[PDB]
């Protein structure tokens, strides 16, 4: 016999080049032999290949023209290879084909015209290839086509409007090409369409009113297209829509109140448009809503209170608008809230007490608002809290004491607030706390005595909050690389054991009342870069050890009263501003060279 | 090539 089936398959084996693992399975011993081969599925009756799965075997080369001899083939998967060059027209001769997967290859040049010859093609996946030029208009002739994916190539030009003739089509992914032009409204006529992904192109004009006609549309993503203009209000009619991504566009005008009808709606993202308006009060009614993201628009409003009662809402991103009024105080009460960032607004009022109600909230960003009152003590009982940044507010009273209990708490910025009294001592207990900024607050008290025992604290800044008393004694100082204490009343000597902070980079002790000698242990710090000791009561001589330090960049000792020679060393080329207002300092830099005798002040 | 999907992940 002469088996076309065998000629075809063996042509495939010789023409595609891959590791042994690929075609080693395909062998002819010395009786319909190919059906036992990897990814070859015969028809139970005819012994013709009805399915060929060649995917994800690193293989290169060109498809041989002999592939047309598998004339019973319903299923061809070449996905996830290194295949290259023009798409072979050979494929278009397999006319019983149903699904064809070309994806995650590198196929180049134009797409070839034969595709319409596959009358029954249901599924076509070309995602992530190298194609250029126009999308093929033949696709519009595929009557049974359900899934079409041309995303992730370099296609240019307009989406062919004739596509809107594919009335069995449920899935169109065009995103991630260079397609231009206005979106053809005829696309709205696709009746069975549910998924539409067009984003990350460069388009013209708006979403056409006619897309409102897509009765069954569920997912709609067109982002980082250059779409602009007023946001079509007829879209509220899409009652099955559950995913709407319009972000990173130029849409203007307001949010049509009609959108309160998108009742299946789960995720909604309008980030980074210019959308000025306010949130429709009707949004209370989206019961399945989960993601709500309005970031970086021009919206100005009051958040509708009903959003606090949205049962399924998990993430809420309102930042970089100008909202006013207060947050709905019922907010966290659904026990599903996970991240919330409302920063850089005009919000006022108290922080809602319920935000963590279910212990699922790990990201709370309130900063650069007008929030007032005390920090709800419930935040200290929130076990999932990870990152908390509330600075630049009116927050009040005393910082509640339960934060060091929190096993995940990493980043806390409480600065630029009105806090008073005492700095919770469990901050130095916090197991993972990496960054703590209490700067510019009004507590008049001393630092927690154990503050430098913090295991993981890298950046600690208390500057310009009214601190009194001495500096605690730097015992662990395990992770600290930035320490900002300047602008307080701290008294006493600088602790001798500052040497224990091995990873220290920047140290600002400026603008205090700190007396005594400058500890030489500073110069034994391996990595120390910025030291600002200025505007203190420091006396005595500058330890000569500091000229031996090859690592140190800014050393600002000015407006103390020190004496004796300035270290010669790396200090030689240092900014002479650093030694000013010390009238007993001596040396070349300050232009009063040194008395040389037996008795000096050094050693 | 890769194309992005899902919601805008800008963060603070
Ligand atoms: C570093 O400063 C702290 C406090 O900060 C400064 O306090 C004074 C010195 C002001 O000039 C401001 O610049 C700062 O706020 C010093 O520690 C503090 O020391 C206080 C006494 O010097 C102490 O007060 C005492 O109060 C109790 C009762 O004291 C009796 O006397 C007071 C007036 O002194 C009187 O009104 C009262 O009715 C009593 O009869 C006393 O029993 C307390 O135990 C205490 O000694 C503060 O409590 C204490 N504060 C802190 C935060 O430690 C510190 O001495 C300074 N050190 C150096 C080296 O100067
Ligand atoms: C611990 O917190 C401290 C205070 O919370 C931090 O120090 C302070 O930091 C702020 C800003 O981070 C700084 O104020 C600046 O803010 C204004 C806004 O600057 C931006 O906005 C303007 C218009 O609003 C715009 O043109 C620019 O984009 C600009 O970037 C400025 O107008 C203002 O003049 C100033 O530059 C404080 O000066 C600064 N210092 C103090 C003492 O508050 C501190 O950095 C932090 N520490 C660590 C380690 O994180
Ligand atoms: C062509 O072959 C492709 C690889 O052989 C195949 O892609 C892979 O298909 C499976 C589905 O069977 C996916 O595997 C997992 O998908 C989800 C999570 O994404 C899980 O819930 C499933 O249980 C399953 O384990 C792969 O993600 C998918 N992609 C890759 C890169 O492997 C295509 O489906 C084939 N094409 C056709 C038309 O069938
Ligand atoms: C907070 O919001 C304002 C406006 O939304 C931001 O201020 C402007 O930022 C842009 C881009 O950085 C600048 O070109 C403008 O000059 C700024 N305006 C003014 C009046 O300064 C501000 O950057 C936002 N803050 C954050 C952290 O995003
Ligand atoms: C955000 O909106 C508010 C309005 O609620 C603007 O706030 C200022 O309001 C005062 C009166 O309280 C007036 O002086 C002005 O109407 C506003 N200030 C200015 C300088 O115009 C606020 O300016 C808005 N934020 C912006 C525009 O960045
Ligand atoms: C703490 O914050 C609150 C609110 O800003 C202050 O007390 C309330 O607010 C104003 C002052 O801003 C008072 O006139 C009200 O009578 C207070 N009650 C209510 C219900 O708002 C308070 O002054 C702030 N400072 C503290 C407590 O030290
Ligand atoms: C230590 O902190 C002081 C804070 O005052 C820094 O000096 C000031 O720097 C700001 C810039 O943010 C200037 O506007 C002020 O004029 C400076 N103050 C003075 C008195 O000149 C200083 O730079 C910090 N040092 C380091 C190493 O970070
Ligand atoms: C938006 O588009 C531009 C160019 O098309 C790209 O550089 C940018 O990364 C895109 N934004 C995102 C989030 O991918
Ligand atoms: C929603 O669909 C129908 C149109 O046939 C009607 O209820 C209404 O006019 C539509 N809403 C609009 C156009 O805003
Ligand atoms: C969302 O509302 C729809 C109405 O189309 C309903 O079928 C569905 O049950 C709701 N959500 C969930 C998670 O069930
Ligand atoms: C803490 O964070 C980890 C991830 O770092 C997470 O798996 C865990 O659920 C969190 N624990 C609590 C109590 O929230």
């Amino acid at each position: 016999k002469f088996s076309p089936q065998l000629l075809s398959l063996l042509s495939l084996k010789t023409s595609l080049s891959g590791p042994p693992s690929a075609f080693q399975d395909w062998k002819v011993p010395v009786d319909a032999v190919w059906c036992s081969w990897s990814g070859v599925v015969c028809d139970n009756v005819t012994a013709q290949v009805i399915s060929l799965d060649l995917s994800h075997r690193n293989l290169s080369g060109r498809i041989p023209i002999q592939i047309r001899y598998l004339s019973s083939l319903l299923y061809l998967n070449l996905s996830g290879n290194s295949l290259e060059g023009s798409f072979p027209t050979s494929i278009f001769d397999l006319t019983k084909l149903t699904t064809l997967d070309i994806s995650r290859n590198s196929f180049d040049s134009s797409f070839p015209p034969g595709i319409s010859k596959l009358k029954f093609l249901k599924v076509f996946n070309a995602f992530s290839n190298n194609f250029e030029g126009l999308l093929p208009s033949d696709v519009s002739r595929l009557r049974f086509l359900e899934e079409l994916n041309f995303g992730g190539s370099y296609f240019e030009g307009e989406i062919p409007a004739a596509y809107g003739g594919l009335q069995r089509l449920k899935f169109i992914h065009l995103a991630g090409n260079v397609l231009g032009g206005k979106l053809p409204p005829r696309l709205g006529l696709l009746t069975e369409l549910q998924h539409m992904e067009i984003g990350y192109n460069h388009f013209n004009g708006n979403i056409p009113s006619e897309f409102a006609l897509l009765s069954n549309l569920k997912y709609f993503d067109v982002s980082n297209a250059s779409l602009s203009g007023s946001l079509p209000q007829e879209l509220g009619n899409l009652s099955n829509l559950e995913t709407l991504f319009l972000f990173q566009n130029g849409f203007t005008g307001e949010i049509p109140e009609s959108y309160s009808n998108l009742k299946s709606l789960k995720l909604l993202d309008f980030s980074s448009n210019q959308l000025s308006g306010s949130i429709p009060s009707g949004f209370s009614t989206l019961k399945n809503l989960t993601w709500l993201s309005l970031i970086s628009n021009n919206l100005s409003g009051e958040v509708p209170e009903g959003i606090g009662e949205l049962p399924e809402l998990t993430t809420l991103f309102l930042w970089n608008n100008n909202f006013t009024g207060v947050l709905p105080h019922k907010l966290g009460s659904n026990g599903k809230l996970e991240t919330m960032d409302v920063s850089n607004n005009s919000f006022t009022g108290t922080i809602p007490s319920s935000l963590c109600h279910g212990n699922k909230l790990y990201k709370l960003i309130l900063f650069s608002n007008m929030f007032e009152g005390e920090l709800p003590k419930s935040l200290t009982r929130c076990e999932s809290l990870w990152r908390f940044r509330s600075q630049n507010n009116r927050l009040n009273g005393t910082i509640p004491i339960g934060f060091g209990s929190l096993r995940n708490l990493t980043f806390v910025d409480l600065s630029n607030n009105r806090f008073t009294d005492q700095i919770p001592a469990d901050f130095a207990t916090a197991p993972v706390l990496q960054y703590l900024n209490l700067s510019t607050n009004f507590f008049h008290r001393k630092l927690p005595e154990n503050i430098w025992k913090a295991p993981n604290l890298q950046i600690f800044s208390a500057s310009f909050s009214n601190l009194i008393g001495e500096i605690p004694n730097y015992v662990g100082c395990k992770s600290f690389y930035r320490i900002e204490l300047q602008g307080n009343s701290l008294n006493g000597t600088i602790p001798w054991d500052i040497g224990h902070c091995e990873k220290l980079l920047s140290l600002n002790l400026s603008q205090n009342h700190l007396n005594g000698i400058i500890p030489w242990e500073i110069s034994t710090l391996p990595s120390i870069a910025d030291v600002d000791l200025s505007h203190n009561l420091l006396t005595g001589t500058i330890p000569s050890d500091f000229g031996s330090s090859k690592t140190i960049t800014t050393f600002n000792v000015s407006y103390n009263q020190l004496i004796g020679p300035i270290p010669s060393g790396s200090f030689a080329h240092l900014n002479p501003s650093f030694f000013s207002s010390n009238e007993g300092l001596c040396g070349d830099l300050v232009g009063k060279p040194c008395n040389s005798d037996s008795g000096l002040e050094v050693l | 090539h890769e194309v992005p999907s899902g919601p805008n992940p800008i963060s603070n």
